[PDB]
């Protein structure tokens, strides 16, 4: 009758994940968008980001290996 | 195809401010294709960045390279795992001499473990494994160009992830036993996602199953590609509006604890009804020490009714059932929690995620092509402290 019985193992934790287990990325590509400052300055986007704290934010992507830091650029 | 670009102090500040103001821990990927005469990593550009970040008192973690397995394709440069390991040792020495000498270092951000990628990861961990804090690798189920709706609902596609995970742990157990293993970049489909699929309710089967299996199999951290950006696997669209996977991600974070347990369905057929069990998140103000969080995926085309085992059969259960808002069904970009559409209250305010208490002793209803969380109140599981 579409009824299903579950078995649970509850003796001990099998693993411990990070409190940051569910983390996110921002692609390296986004830093090549002329609007990078406007986008990451968005209050609405920051509210949604705070919702996922605690988390890691990985800044990385294919473009990681094609980006050069220029300390003289404005 | 890929050309060098520069970024500014301004760009670094934008990124850091966004992480800091959002309560996120920034990990910054350094360019590994900056190479000396004899293909050693040239750390001179990274030095300029570490110095700048040090001067601004930025608390940042580091990576070096992205998918070094595909450098030959992307840049007609081959770096072997042994050399990359040496490059990571060189970065570890720079970090140790910087203001944040205890900064963390992750890598090598390899793709999923095909023969050549497994070889690179093994030689990398032999050479450089001592200086990384976690091993990072990447996974996608599908090519976004060719992915179908049926693929997003196919338990045979979901199950392929289990073999990828087993293959990565075989390499790590052979080289750096007990080193933490992270998914450093992961999604439904690569090449920016599957149009009309990666940004829908249908994407949630893959995402929730990946989280469940990652936690069950020993992965400590899963990094979702992408929070926001060019690719319809984003959690947040171009209008800064949350997609169904954002809401699923937020519910997961509210209900699921750090201590991983195990659930399974009695009977041979275990493909289409997928079940996961953790301690309940202790930070959730509704629940108490000992409570359980079950989450389940139903890929059957009929409702299933789940029965909890002794001694949990008569406990008060809170249901958190996600279903799409019509008319586009699983291809909807809107989701309801227990029949209420999830939407921002305003640009500053997330909505409450309201439980549906079930009749104590009732079976847990899971509609066709849906996913749900169930919190078992007063479970009093000692393992959950
Ligand atoms: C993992 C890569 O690190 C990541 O950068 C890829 O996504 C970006 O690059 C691809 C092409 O390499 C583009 O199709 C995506 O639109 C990019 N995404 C964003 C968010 O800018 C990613 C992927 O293939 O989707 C992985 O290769
Ligand atoms: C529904 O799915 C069928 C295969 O699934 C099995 O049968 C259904 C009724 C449920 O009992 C499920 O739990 C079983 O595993 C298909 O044979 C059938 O074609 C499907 N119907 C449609 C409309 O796609
Ligand atoms: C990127 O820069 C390096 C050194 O700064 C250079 O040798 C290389 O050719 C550049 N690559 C591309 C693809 O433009
Ligand atoms: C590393 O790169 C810098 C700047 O591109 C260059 O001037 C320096 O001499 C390079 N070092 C080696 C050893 O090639
Ligand atoms: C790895 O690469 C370097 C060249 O950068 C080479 O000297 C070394 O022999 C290579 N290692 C193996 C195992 O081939
Ligand atoms: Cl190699």
């Amino acid at each position: 009758q579409d009824v299903v019985d579950l078995d649970f193992f509850t003796q001990e934790p099998l693993h411990l994940v990070s409190p940051s287990f569910l983390s996110v990325t921002i692609d390296a590509n986004l830093a090549t968008d002329p609007r990078f400052l406007i986008l990451l300055g968005s209050p609405k986007l920051r509210t949604l980001a705070r919702g996922l704290s605690p988390a890691y934010l990985r800044f990385g992507g294919t473009k990681t290996d094609f980006l050069i830091f220029d300390p003289k650029k404005e | 195809k890929f050309k060098n670009s520069t970024y500014s102090r301004s760009s670094v500040d934008v990124l850091y401010t966004f992480a800091n103001c959002s309560g996120l821990d920034l990990i910054f990927g350094l360019n590994a294709l900056l190479r000396t005469a004899d293909l050693q990593w040239n750390s001179s550009n990274a030095q300029l960045l570490l110095d700048y970040c040090s001067s601004k008192g930025y608390n940042i973690s580091w990576e070096l390279g992205n998918e070094p397995n595909s450098f030959l394709k992307k840049a007609d440069i081959f770096i072997n795992g042994s050399q990359l390991g040496e490059d990571f040792i060189q970065l570890h020495k720079l970090l140790r001499k910087s203001t944040f000498k205890n900064a963390k270092l992750y890598g090598p951000d390899v793709g999923q473990p095909r023969r050549k990628t497994a070889k690179m990861l093994k030689s990398f961990l032999k050479a450089g494994g001592e200086v990384i804090d976690s091993v990072t690798w990447h996974h996608y189920y599908l090519n976004g160009r060719t992915a179908t709706r049926e693929d997003f609902l196919n338990p045979d596609v979901l199950d392929i992830f289990i073999s990828s995970v087993q293959k990565v742990f075989q390499v790590v157990e052979s080289t750096r036993p007990g080193k933490k293993v992270w998914l450093g970049e992961t999604s439904s489909a690569y090449g920016g996602g599957a149009p009309l699929l990666s940004d829908t309710f249908a994407a949630g089967f893959m995402w929730l199953d990946k989280l469940g299996l990652s936690a069950r199999m020993g992965i400590e951290v899963v990094m979702r590609q992408v929070f926001f950006g060019a690719g319809n696997y984003h959690l947040v669209d171009e209008n800064f509006d949350p997609l169904p996977d954002y809401w699923l991600s937020l519910l997961f974070k509210k209900l699921v604890g750090t201590k991983v347990l195990m659930a399974s369905v009695q009977g041979s057929k275990r493909r289409k009804l997928r079940v996961y069990l953790h301690c309940t998140n202790t930070d959730n103000p509704r629940y108490k020490e000992g409570d359980l969080t079950l989450y389940a995926i139903n890929l059957h085309n009929v409702t299933k009714y789940l029965r909890l085992p002794y001694p949990f059969s008569n406990k008060q259960v809170d249901k958190y059932l996600l279903r799409p808002l019509g008319p586009h069904g699983l291809l909807s970009k809107s989701v309801q929690l227990n029949g209420l559409t999830l939407k921002m209250v305003d640009d500053q305010t997330l909505p409450p995620l309201m439980e549906k208490p079930l009749r104590p002793g009732s079976s847990l209803g899971l509609p066709a092509f849906s996913y749900s969380f169930f919190v078992i109140r007063n479970a009093k599981v000692a393992a959950c402290i």
